C-alpha cells in the first residue's frame, strides 16, 4: 500500500500492483517479526527465550509455564540471605517441625540449634543442617542437638 | 554497520545480485520494487539500530527503566507532597471546613483539618500540598489566598516554611542508586554496614562502634542525638530493636547513649558600669554553652577564662575557679560539660 | 521467530504470493529479482538472529555480556602497575628530578622520588611501572636506561625486584567469575561470600575457605594465582586488608599462599649423537616444567623418567633418581613440585 502510493501514476495497474503487494506483505510479516523480537529481548516479554535467560543464569530444569520461570529468574538474582538470625531459625524450624532456641556467645563465636528428635528424621536433619552450613557463616561455628 | 548499510548501497547490492538481461535504468518498474523494498529495509535498519540502544541498561525510558527495575525490584520515587501550617486572620467564629484549598500565587494547597478563626486551639491549621514538587515546598510568611472565598476569613499566612515536598526521582538518580545498591551489598558484621542502620533512627545523628569491648564478636553501639545530645530511653529501645531487625548473626550489641557532666564555676570578678550580674551571667552563660558545644577534646582554663573576659559587662575578673580547681579538666568520650552553678560576686 | 524463516522457503512463499497469468519461469530476470531480494531478505533474518545472539551472550563475547555484567554488581578489575625502587650511578651532585623517565627494553618506567646524587637521601629512588600488567614485574639487578640524555649518571639498576604489576583482566576471566558466581549464592557473612571477597582481588583466580580450622571464629583462606601460582605477598596484604574491609567483625582472617615443592634430579644418560648436555638438559627441563603444570596428585617417578627418555637426544639412560630415590611424592595441598637440581652425565 505504501510502495504503490510511492509508485508514479503510469504504474497504477493491477499488473504493476501485485508485486508490490505480495512485497508489502513480505514486509508485513518482516515488521511483526521484529515486534516479536524485541518482546524476546525483555525478559518478561519473551517467552521462549526464558529459557536460555535461565542458562545465563546457569541454572537448567524442565519448566512449565513463563511465569513461573520469570518468578525463578527473579528469585535468583538478589535475594540476598539476611545476616537476621530469626529468618535462618524460621528457615531451620520449617524444616524440623520444631522450635528451636540459640544460645550463641560471641566470644565462643558458638552457635546452637536445639530441636526434638521426635519431629525431624536422620535424612532431613542432616540436609537441613548442610543448608546451614551452606548458608552460615564460615567463622561462626554451629551445633545441632536433637531432644531425647 | 547499519550505519553504512542505506538506501543506496543495500539498491546497489540488490541490483548486483540480480542476474538478468535488463540494463540497469533509473525509474524501471522492476527498479521500483527493487527501490521501495531497499527503503522499507532502511528503515528496517534504522529500527535495529534504535533498539540496540534501548535494549540497554542506560538511556532508557520511563517505561523501560521502570521494567528494569521491577525485574531487579527496584521503585522509583513519585516524590512527596509540601506539608505546613498556616495561620487563618479573620472573623472570629468563621469555621473552615476539611479538604478546602488554598491558593499562593498559581500554586495549590490544601486544609487538612477543620480551623476556627478565634478559636481556643488557634487559627493555625496544617496545610498539605496538593501535589509533590520542590515548587510546594513555600518559605515561610506567604500570603495564601483561598480558591474559593469563605466569608469571615481575611488572611492565609504560613507562620512557617512548607517542607516535605519532593520532585520526581530522574531516571539518572535511579540508575546510579541501583548501581550502588549492585556495586555494594548488606554484609554481615561491617562496621559501615552496621552503623547506616543506626542512622536510620531519626533521634540519633552521629553513630559509633565498638567491637571487642567485651571479647570477640562484642559489639558496642555509641549514638548522638542532636549535636551529640542524649535521646530519649525509649529512643535507645526502638533504636536497639531496630538494629537487632537488621543485626548479624550472634552479635552482642550494647546502644551507648551520651552523658553530660556537670560544671560549677565561681569568680570574683569586676563589672562594667550599667551592667549587672544577672546580665554578665547569662552572656557569659550561654558563650561558655557554646563553647561546651564546640569545645574539643578537655577543658581549657584559659580560654574559659578568656570567653569570661570578653564577655560584655567585666570590668575585671579574679579569683576564678570550676569544679573546685583552676587546672584544665579532661573530657572523657560521650562526656559534654553542662553547666549547672554559676557563682559570680563582685 | 528469526530462525524459522529460511531463504528458499521465503523464496518460494514469495513466488506463490504472485498471483499472475505468467508463467513462473526458473532463470527468468523476474525469477533472479525475487533472488536477489530473498538474499538480503535472508541477511536481514541473520542479522536480526545475531542480534539475538548478542542480547543473549551465549558466545561471541561483546559489550553486552560487560553491562549485563555490571548489573549485576560484578565489574572488571583493570588491574595495578608494578612498583620498584632503582639505584642512579654516576658524578656526584646530579639531581635526577621527580618524574624522570627510563626506558628497559620496550617498557617504559617513571621516576617516584626525586633523588641526588651523593646526597644524604641516598641513590636509591622508587620507580613504578608506567602500564598495568605482569611484564613490568622486573627482576632485581636489572639496569635501566635514560630515555633523556642527563649528564653525570652512567649506570641506572634496582636493588630488588619489581611487584605490584598486576595483569589486565581478560574478558574470558570476567565471564568464569561471573558463572561460578552463578553458581555461588553469596550472603552476608557467608564462606561463598568470603570466596568472592577473594575473588575480587586482582591475582586471585583460585579460592580455598576452611570454616572452623582452628574452631571459634577461626577462618583459613587459601588463595592461588594463574595455574594454582604462588602470589606475591603485597597481593597478599591487599586481598586480606579488603576482606577485613568487608567481612564481618570478631572472625580471625588467615591468608596463604601455596608454596613449591623443591626436587633434585640425578641420573646417567646415554647421550646421542649431535646432541650435547645442555641441550637435552634445556629440553627435559621444558617437559617437566610443563608436566608439572600438568600434574596434580603426586609426581610419578616412572612418567617422569619415561619423559625423560623421551627426549630428543636420549638414547639411553640409567640410575635416574629423584631426589636421591625412585619412589612416588606425594604433592600436598598449597604445594606445588620445583625443579631444583639436575644432574644428568654420561
Amino acid at each position: 500500500m505504501k510502495l504503490i502510493d510511492k509508485l508514479p501514476s503510469f504504474d497504477r495497474n493491477y499488473i504493476v500492483e501485485e508485486i508490490q503487494g505480495a512485497y508489502d506483505t513480505e514486509l508485513n510479516i518482516l515488521k511483526e517479526d521484529i515486534d516479536d523480537t524485541f518482546n524476546q529481548l525483555f525478559v518478561d516479554t519473551a517467552t521462549w527465550g526464558l529459557d536460555m535467560w535461565e542458562d545465563i543464569l546457569c541454572i537448567e530444569k524442565k519448566e512449565l509455564d513463563f511465569d513461573t520461570r520469570r518468578s525463578n529468574i527473579k528469585a535468583k538474582m538478589r535475594s540476598r540471605g539476611t545476616s537476621t538470625i530469626e529468618v535462618i531459625k524460621s528457615i531451620c524450624e520449617a524444616y524440623t517441625k520444631s522450635e528451636t532456641d540459640i544460645k550463641v556467645y560471641s566470644d565462643e563465636f558458638t552457635f546452637v540449634l536445639s530441636f526434638i528428635a521426635n519431629n525431624c528424621d536422620y535424612k532431613t536433619l542432616l540436609d537441613c543442617s548442610d543448608m546451614i552450613e551452606r548458608v552460615k557463616p564460615a567463622h561462626l561455628l554451629h551445633y545441632l542437638e536433637p531432644i531425647i | 554497520m547499519y550505519s553504512d548499510q542505506t538506501y543506496e548501497v543495500i539498491k546497489n547490492r540488490t541490483l548486483e545480485n540480480i542476474n538478468l538481461d535488463i540494463y540497469k535504468g533509473e525509474g524501471s518498474f522492476l527498479n521500483n520494487m527493487v527501490s521501495g523494498n531497499n527503503l522499507e529495509l532502511s528503515k528496517i535498519y534504522l529500527e535495529l539500530s534504535k533498539m540496540h540502544k534501548m535494549a540497554f541498561i542506560q538511556d532508557t525510558y520511563n517505561q523501560f527503566l521502570d521494567k528494569r527495575v521491577n525485574e531487579f525490584g527496584v521503585y522509583r520515587k513519585l516524590g512527596t507532597e509540601s506539608n505546613g501550617e498556616v495561620e487563618f486572620i479573620g472573623e472570629k467564629g468563621t469555621v473552615i471546613n476539611n479538604g478546602t484549598i488554598i491558593s499562593y500565587r498559581d500554586l495549590l494547597f490544601v486544609v487538612i483539618k477543620d480551623v476556627t478563626i478565634g478559636s481556643e486551639e488557634g487559627d493555625n491549621s496544617p496545610v498539605q500540598a496538593l501535589e509533590v514538587g520542590k515548587k510546594y515546598n513555600l518559605p515561610t510568611n506567604c500570603e495564601f489566598k483561598l480558591v474559593d472565598n469563605i466569608s469571615g476569613v481575611t488572611k492565609i499566612t504560613n507562620t512557617r516554611s512548607f517542607e516535605g515536598g519532593t520532585d520526581i526521582e530522574t531516571d539518572e538518580e535511579l540508575k546510579e542508586r541501583f548501581y550502588k545498591i549492585q556495586r555494594n551489598q548488606a554484609t554481615s558484621g561491617n562496621k559501615a554496614h552496621y552503623e547506616e542502620w543506626a542512622l536510620e533512627v531519626d533521634g540519633v545523628y552521629n553513630v559509633k562502634v565498638y567491637p571487642r569491648w567485651d571479647g570477640p564478636g562484642t559489639v558496642k553501639v555509641l549514638i548522638f542525638g542532636k549535636n551529640n545530645q542524649a535521646v530519649d530511653t525509649e529512643t535507645i529501645e526502638r533504636c536497639q530493636q531496630h538494629i537487632d531487625e537488621e543485626k548479624p548473626i550472634g552479635p552482642t550489641i550494647t546502644v551507648v547513649t551520651p552523658l553530660p557532666i556537670e560544671i560549677s564555676i565561681s569568680a570574683v570578678m569586676k563589672l562594667e558600669d550599667g551592667y549587672t550580674l544577672d546580665n554578665v551571667k547569662e552572656s557569659f552563660l550561654e558563650s561558655i554553652n557554646t563553647y561546651f558545644r564546640d569545645i574539643r577534646g578537655e577543658i581549657i582554663y584559659t580560654k574559659v577564662m578568656g570567653i569570661l573576659i570578653n564577655t560584655t559587662g567585666v570590668h575585671d575578673l579574679s579569683n576564678l575557679l570550676i569544679n573546685g580547681s583552676t587546672d584544665n579538666i579532661t573530657i572523657n568520650e560521650d562526656k559534654i560539660p553542662s553547666v549547672t552553678t554559676v557563682n559570680f560576686s563582685e
